[PDB]
């Protein structure tokens, strides 16, 4: 007639990517980057077009995109309304990425290399953290953009003051206070591509503060490192098998060598050599045909072997890496595995990092450090 | 995209029903229908409709044409000699065909007249009045009229609509699809002491220019089908609702403060569903109606059910609280979708039932507690896993035959066997379980309020059905909301569990690898059985080792056997520290029965229940014991005391006898593991050093510091210990001795607790454990040692035995003076005599359940005879008692009576197809046979009961005891 | 295939800067008339026409990284591009000290940590300088 389980003494006490992004399509999570590609990591020069309308030299009209945003909008609106109202996925195209729609905001990064960042094509939230004041308090200041919640515990590792609202950017990788101001009166948002030049405003542009990180990058040569460059060529391979049109599925090995060019052959054909074999004559020859008995995995395991997080903690792994190679012990704690070490170990409870110190991205008082000391 | 099956639409319905005779059992009515002909030469309207006398048929106020002809009266000729039931399975199937409405077909045809052609080619309405008369119902309304003289109110007479599915053809003419939705008027005289309850609001009430009888209008303005109408007739007492104010109750007269204490805790159940999804009510009513010798213990129509009485309880009655208050909660799971979200085909009822069972297993996860939630998945699972490797497997969603490895069609509902019926349901909401687990909870619950959502903005248009179709939901409809909320697709999921009828089985051993400190698992499938299927999928498998608790996923692909998992250190028993759980928390276990060289203490393959399967782990013992103590979850802790009953070492008693003492252990863990604790006693005879199992335990928790042998007064009050209490000696009856007889200081020990035991002092009813203590009683009868087949007479009784026949004719007596709650003193007395029947100590004599097997009795009573009666007739042979049965079959009052007669007469066959037996005439061959033909032909459950039978006893081929 | 779409900041004078918002906020295909971007071939040049007055650019490279965020539900943003350059209209030259925010004034000079120990680019044209030759003489001198 009543509950009549001891539930408290069994049991004492979220971020959808896009589809590009969680099948780590290659434009978007690149198979290979080198030196130079490297050194501009997260900062794309502006390419040259050898094809196309701007590939020919000479002015160029830049074209508004306002009917373009409003069309896409109410369209979007009468596909949610049509599925009964509720929330929608929608980010489903490489073409749903695009900056010519929805409602875009900028958001500028306080330090100059970040130990993660995403890739794009991720999703991340906006939440408005509120500590109500002791007793009474009118409520949590509204904010245009994200959800509110209340924080007794502080995510971050000061306290919030009562009733002080902190906007944050929340994922997977990290954690980072955000802090809205408004645009420059001079500046909009060019978006070329080879077509032409489009142009929109912005209004709302966020500063990120000195991120928390939640994911732990990998060093260099390491064992979870070496993982996921194994587990990445072998998503690679499958969605190479998968998008074979030959009734016995089939490849070339030199796909494989124009994505991942620094891998010796050997540990591609390691990879290769359990589901696939050589032709050499006959019928297919040349070609790594699919094992009969081989049943190539659908598309959920294949996303279950690597994550779109993975791949973002190697990215910052080699691009440190480089950034370690290139300038000839302060740089080496510096680096994003010793610091989202520090960091996460740091939240478990393992020990204490000096706040004060060089691994402070800043250079000044300002900002913290995220390198391990003893709890005593 | 829903595109009709019929050529005509039908807009609105007018049921009018006056003259409800009781005496004779008759109503006389017309109908309206209101039909947009879609198809220009529509020629025949072909409508459903089942016992009705059709007098007239007007067609936009013209005479019209009809015929009448029903091929599911006779299934088969009576003059063909056909007995095998393949035969008759194909025959019902393509009859059951012939009248559905699901095709363009129906029963009575109806020739559109010739001056209307013209108003019919150029598309306008056509209004068709049939008016008909119910002369004796043998369904669809049932009337109860007890023979208490008195004015029809004053005895207690009242009418209901009865019937599974599509059954509203039975007492009006209609198109008894749930496809065909339209809005509803429906008017019922009825006398004025009387009160007439149905679907919709009720608008007014007016009385006749006598003032004997009134009329009551209901209006229904959201778009039904015609199988959620409803009915009830009756003197019923009404109640508000005192918390929900649009909410009404009905019960029979003199049950108002039953009703008023059963149905008080409905709000929060309201309040449940309607904060998990995010719809209102839709119904602007709600009414529930109490009634007597109901057709299933709980139907729900649209903003309407109807329950038995037998659910109604008082405020000290225990036992019965959580099982009407489930009730409750899964008619308002089937009123949110089963009723405003219908069935797009028959095909695509999976989606309904599934998500119907699973919201109410989401309330009984919030009511009761996760615990209660996993018990009852795991015996839902055990279910299906047991029915699916007995007879072949569910299929849910069909593409139309699809399922021939069982001997019926699975195409009609009205085809279906009762058993597969209820393992469908079940397979339907543990498969939205595991879409649950596949896309998480609230994106569910997301799906769930989308299709209300445009359900609810389609019931509110005019438009006849451009936008009442979004009301009816389908499998693709289903699939393509989930990809809308989710942006993955279940479609392995869907192919896996759904598409392809089986489930899995799954044998796992393992073995340390000391060396390389790895473990090596080895897991192979049966997928040569009958039932079973292979799964290619990942499994995860969790295995608490010293460092704590630690989940792997494997990919268990077809030629994969051997699974090597990495192991962590031991260094917590190179100190001593506390091993950390499958929780946050750490507990202080005693390592001396652990392998010195191995860290792991248990191993569970698949512990979310993650897939339908079926697993038989190979552990040792102390890793089942260790999974006993120190698991955090209770489907472990059930299936270590289920594999403890292998080994009977007293480390495993010492196990169990720490489970029983221990408190803030789920209870219904403890009441397994006093049946475990009996088992393993009764093996370890000539070890076994002092009392008996459970005595010393008993005294220790229930009885007296200063008196051993006085049992406490009774206080109910804890509700743990009181089940505990209530299921601890029924267990400990089943002790047996070195001479196979129960010994005799735990026959005396349950005689104590029945002597002893005072009830004047607690809050609560003392039927249910006084009835657990005859069962006790009943546990202890060894079979007697009759010599030379001696009569078993008063004299040549055993010593033993009388003291019992003198407890069960002293509780049976004072039960005939004192009642019960449900008479639950004479269920246990009955099964208690049948015990003693069935072993050599009373006679053989099947007149005392024969007297209570007759109509007037209440129905726990005759179903409790009628089961002893079954087993004395397969046990006797009796071929006049399978008569007896055979005709209480055909002309009973009751027809869950009926259905239950043929249930319990084909789980306790008189005879299996293996089996010679004198009961293998002709005779009955014909009988059943008949029975199966005719005679089953009005109630679609019975009949489906009679081909059980016939498959059970005589099996898919001709009776072999046949010329 | 698929290109990432390459997103800059165009920074105009502040009158230019109020002539070519009030006409994007139009929204009309006038202002594709109106304004046009011609980059020259040095890759760091440019003039921006806006209503056919010629104004000169330079494309500049910013200090932070910004990141264009869309959102459907303003509760959940999905990364689209990394803009890194500004056109700037009225190498070192080529590298913008500032940020774009407020807060961020002098962050390269200041909020930025630098480590230290083009040069790799002249090392190589040295070694192949070394290759091209036949004997290489080599010393670390003192002051001369």
């Amino acid at each position: 007639p009543w509950n009549l389980s001891n539930d408290e003494y069994y049991y004492p006490k979220i971020i959808q990517h896009s589809i590009p992004a969680v099948e780590l399509r290659q434009p978007f999570f690149p198979t290979h980057m080198g030196p130079i590609k490297l050194r501009q990591f997260h900062r794309p020069p502006l390419k040259k077009y050898s094809f196309g309308a701007l590939s020919q030299p000479g002015p160029h009209s830049v074209q508004p995109l306002l009917k373009h945003i409003k069309k896409k909008a109410k369209m979007r609106e009468q596909e949610r309304q049509a599925s009964g109202g509720g929330e929608m996925f929608f980010m489903r195209t490489p073409q749903d990425l695009t900056g010519k729609d929805g409602d875009l905001i900028l958001a500028e990064y306080s330090e100059e290399n970040g130990p993660l960042m995403m890739q794009v094509g991720m999703a991340t939230k906006i939440k408005n953290y509120y500590k109500r004041k002791p007793g009474k308090d009118p409520g949590a200041p509204d904010c245009k953009y994200g959800e509110t919640v209340y924080c007794h515990t502080s995510p971050f590792l000061g306290s919030l003051h009562p009733g002080q609202l902190l906007q944050a950017f929340e994922n997977n990788l990290f954690r980072a206070p955000i802090y809205l101001h408004k645009m420059p009166e001079t500046d909009f948002l060019i978006i070329r591509t080879r077509q032409g030049y489009y142009i929109r405003e912005l209004v709302d542009i966020f500063v990120v503060g000195q991120q928390c990180p939640l994911f732990e990058v990998p060093g260099p040569n390491s064992k979870r490192a070496n993982t996921h460059i194994r587990d990445f060529l072998q998503v690679f391979i499958y969605r190479l098998f998968w998008k074979s049109k030959d009734r016995p599925r089939r490849i070339r090995m030199e796909d494989i060598k124009k994505a991942f060019p620094s891998h010796s052959e050997s540990s591609i054909r390691k990879r290769l050599k359990l589901c696939a074999d050589f032709k050499r004559t006959g019928m297919d020859s040349n070609w790594w045909v699919l094992k009969s008995d081989f049943r190539l995995p659908t598309e959920e395991e294949i996303r279950a072997m690597v994550s779109p997080e993975q791949c973002c903690a190697y990215y910052s792994m080699i691009a440190a890496e480089q950034r370690l190679k290139d300038a000839g012990d302060d740089e080496v704690r510096t680096a994003p595995w010793n610091t989202t070490r520090a960091f996460i170990a740091a939240m478990k409870g393992k020990c204490l990092l000096e706040v004060t110190g060089v691994a402070d991205p800043t250079g000044c008082g300002e900002g913290f450090s995220y390198v391990k000391i003893p709890n005593k | 995209g829903f595109e009709s099956p019929r050529p005509y639409k039908l807009t609105h319905q007018v049921v009018c029903i006056n003259n409800i005779n009781f005496q004779r059992k008759s109503v006389v009515g017309f109908v309206e229908l209101t039909i947009f002909p879609t198809v220009a030469n529509l020629n025949r309207i072909k409508l459903n409709s089942k016992q009705c006398r059709i007098y007239r048929v007007r067609i936009n106020d013209l005479e019209a044409a009809f015929i009448y002809n029903d091929p599911t009266l006779e299934v088969c000729h009576s003059e063909s000699k056909q007995r095998n039931l393949n035969y008759f399975s194909n025959a019902y199937a393509a009859a059951v065909s012939a009248v559905d409405p699901d095709a363009g077909n129906g029963e009575l045809c109806i020739k559109v007249p010739s001056e209307l052609w013209k108003h019919v080619d150029e598309l306008k309405v056509l209004k068709i009045h049939i008016n008909f008369s119910l002369d004796q119902p043998k369904g669809g309304l049932h009337f109860v009229v007890p023979s208490v003289e008195g004015s029809m109110a004053e005895r207690g007479a009242h009418v209901f609509s009865c019937g599974y599915q599509n059954s509203t053809r039975f007492w009006f003419p209609c198109v008894d699809s749930y496809s065909e939705l339209c809005t509803w008027k429906l008017e019922f005289t009825v006398d004025a002491a009387m009160v007439a309850v149905s679907n919709g609001d009720l608008v007014e009430t007016v009385y006749t220019h006598d003032m004997r009888k009134k009329t009551f209008h209901y209006m229904l303005t959201i778009p039904t089908a015609a199988s959620n109408i409803s009915l009830a007739i009756g003197p019923f007492e009404i109640l508000v609702d005192p918390y929900m104010h649009e909410v009404t109750h009905f019960c029979l007269p003199q049950l108002l403060p039953l009703l008023k204490h059963t149905t008080s805790y409905l709000h929060e159940v309201f309040e449940f569903y309607e904060e998990i999804l995010t719809c209102r009510y839709p119904y602007s009513c709600f009414k529930t109606v109490f009634i007597d010798e109901a057709y299933v213990e709980v139907a729900a129509y649209a903003s309407m059910s109807i329950f038995s009485t037998n659910l109604l309880h008082s405020a000290m009655i225990i036992d019965e609280t959580p099982l009407t208050r489930r009730c409750l909660a899964q008619s308002l799971a089937q009123q949110f979708f089963g009723c405003f979200i219908s069935r797009m085909s028959w095909s695509d009822e999976w989606v309904l039932k599934g998500i119907s069972g699973y919201i109410y297993g989401l309330w009984m996860k919030k009511t009761f507690g996760v615990n209660e939630y996993r018990h009852w998945i795991k015996e839902e699972l055990d279910k299906i896993v047991a029915y699916e490797l007995k007879t072949g497997g569910v299929l849910l969603h069909p593409i139309f035959n699809p399922a021939s490895h069982l001997h019926f069609s699975i195409k009609h509902p009205h085809t279906l066997s009762w058993e597969y019926y209820s393992m469908f349901q079940c397979k339907a909401h543990l498969v939205m379980r595991l879409i649950e687990n596949r896309i998480s909870m609230e994106f569910m619950l997301q799906v769930f309020n989308k299709l209300l959502s445009l359900a609810s903005t389609a019931s509110s248009q005019k438009f006849q059905s451009h936008m009442w179709s979004q009301m009816l939901v389908s499998t693709s409809g289903f699939l393509k909301s989930i990809s809308n909320v989710s942006g993955k697709d279940i479609q392995p999921l869907i192919k896996q569990w759904v598409d392809q009828s089986g489930v899995v089985k799954f044998y796992g051993s393992f073995a340390f690898n000391r060396k390389r400190n790895v473990l090596e698992l080895e897991i192979k499938q049966d997928y040569t059985s009958p039932g079973t299927q292979k799964y290619v999928g990942p499994l995860k498998v969790t295995v608490q080792e010293l460092d704590g608790s630690f989940n792997h996923t494997l990919q268990i692909e077809e030629n994969s056997l051997k699974h090597d998992i990495p192991c962590h250190s031991k260094s917590r028993r190179n100190k001593k520290k506390k091993i950390p759980l499958m929780n946050g928390e750490e507990v202080d276990m005693d390592l001396s029965a652990m392998d010195a060289d191995s860290p792991l203490l248990w191993i569970r393959i698949d512990p979310d229940m993650s897939v339908l399967r079926k697993v038989e782990f190979e552990q040792a013992d102390f890793m089942w014991q260790y999974q006993l103590r120190y698991e955090r979850d209770v489907v472990a802790q059930q299936e270590s005391i289920l594999a403890l009953e292998k080994f009977p070492t007293p480390a495993s008693r010492l196990a169990l006898t720490d489970i029983l003492e221990q408190e803030q252990c789920f209870y219904r863990v403890r009441m397994s593991a006093c049946f475990c604790l009996a088992k393993i006693a009764n093996s370890m005879v000539s070890t076994w050093t002092g009392p008996p199992a459970m005595k010393s335990l008993f005294t220790r928790m229930f009885c007296c510091k200063s008196c051993p042998n006085i049992v406490k007064t009774n206080n109910f009050m804890s509700f743990q210990s009181y089940f505990l209490q209530k299921t601890m000696p029924v267990a400990m009856a089943l002790l047996r001795d070195v001479h196979n007889l129960c010994p005799k200081e735990v026959l005396t020990f349950i005689l104590d607790l029945i002597k002893y035991n005072d009830n004047r002092k607690n809050k609560f009813s003392d039927n249910y454990y006084r009835a657990e203590m005859i069962d006790a009683l009943a546990n202890s009868v060894t079979p007697a040692v009759s010599v030379n087949n001696e009569v078993r007479t008063l004299d040549n009784l055993n010593p033993d035995v009388r003291l019992i026949l003198e407890e069960i004719t002293r509780f049976l007596n004072m039960e005939k003076l004192l009642p019960s709650y449900r008479h639950t003193i004479t269920v246990s007395c009955l099964r208690a005599i049948r015990v003693l029947q069935k072993n050599g100590h009373v006679p053989s004599d099947p007149a005392l359940f024969k007297s209570y097997a007759e109509y007037g009795h209440f129905v726990d009573i005759r179903i409790a005879a009628l089961e002893a009666v079954v087993d004395y007739t397969k046990v006797d042979r009796s071929y006049e008692e399978l008569q007896w049965l055979l005709n209480m079959i055909q002309n009973d009052p009751v027809p869950y009576v009926r259905h239950k007669i043929l249930n319990m007469l084909t789980k306790n066959p008189p005879f299996t197809k293996n089996m010679e037996s004198p009961l293998c005439n002709e005779a009955l061959v014909d009988q059943l046979w008949k029975l199966m033909n005719s005679g089953t032909s009005h109630d679609w459950r019975l009949r489906c009961g009679a081909v059980d039978l016939y498959f059970t006893l005589f099996g898919l081929s001709r009776p072999s005891c046949l010329p | 295939p698929h290109e990432l779409e390459s997103q800059f900041i165009l920074r105009l004078p502040p009158e230019y800067a109020s002539t070519v918002r009030r006409a994007v906020q139009s929204g009309h295909v006038n202002l594709k008339d109106r304004l046009t971007i011609e980059l020259h071939p040095d890759g760091r040049h440019g003039i921006v026409r806006v209503d056919r007055v010629p104004l000169a650019s330079k494309l500049v490279d910013l200090p932070c990284v910004m990141e264009s965020l869309k959102t459907i539900d303003k509760k959940t943003f999905y990364k689209t591009a990394d803009i890194c350059q500004m056109l700037v209209s009225t190498e070192k030259k080529f590298i913008w000290n500032h940020g774009i925010t407020l807060p961020l004034k002098n962050v390269r000079k200041r909020r930025f940590r630098k480590t230290a120990k083009d040069v790799e680019k002249e090392v190589k044209r040295l070694l192949s300088t070394d290759a091209e030759a036949v004997s290489t003489r080599w010393e670390i001198i003192a002051e001369d």
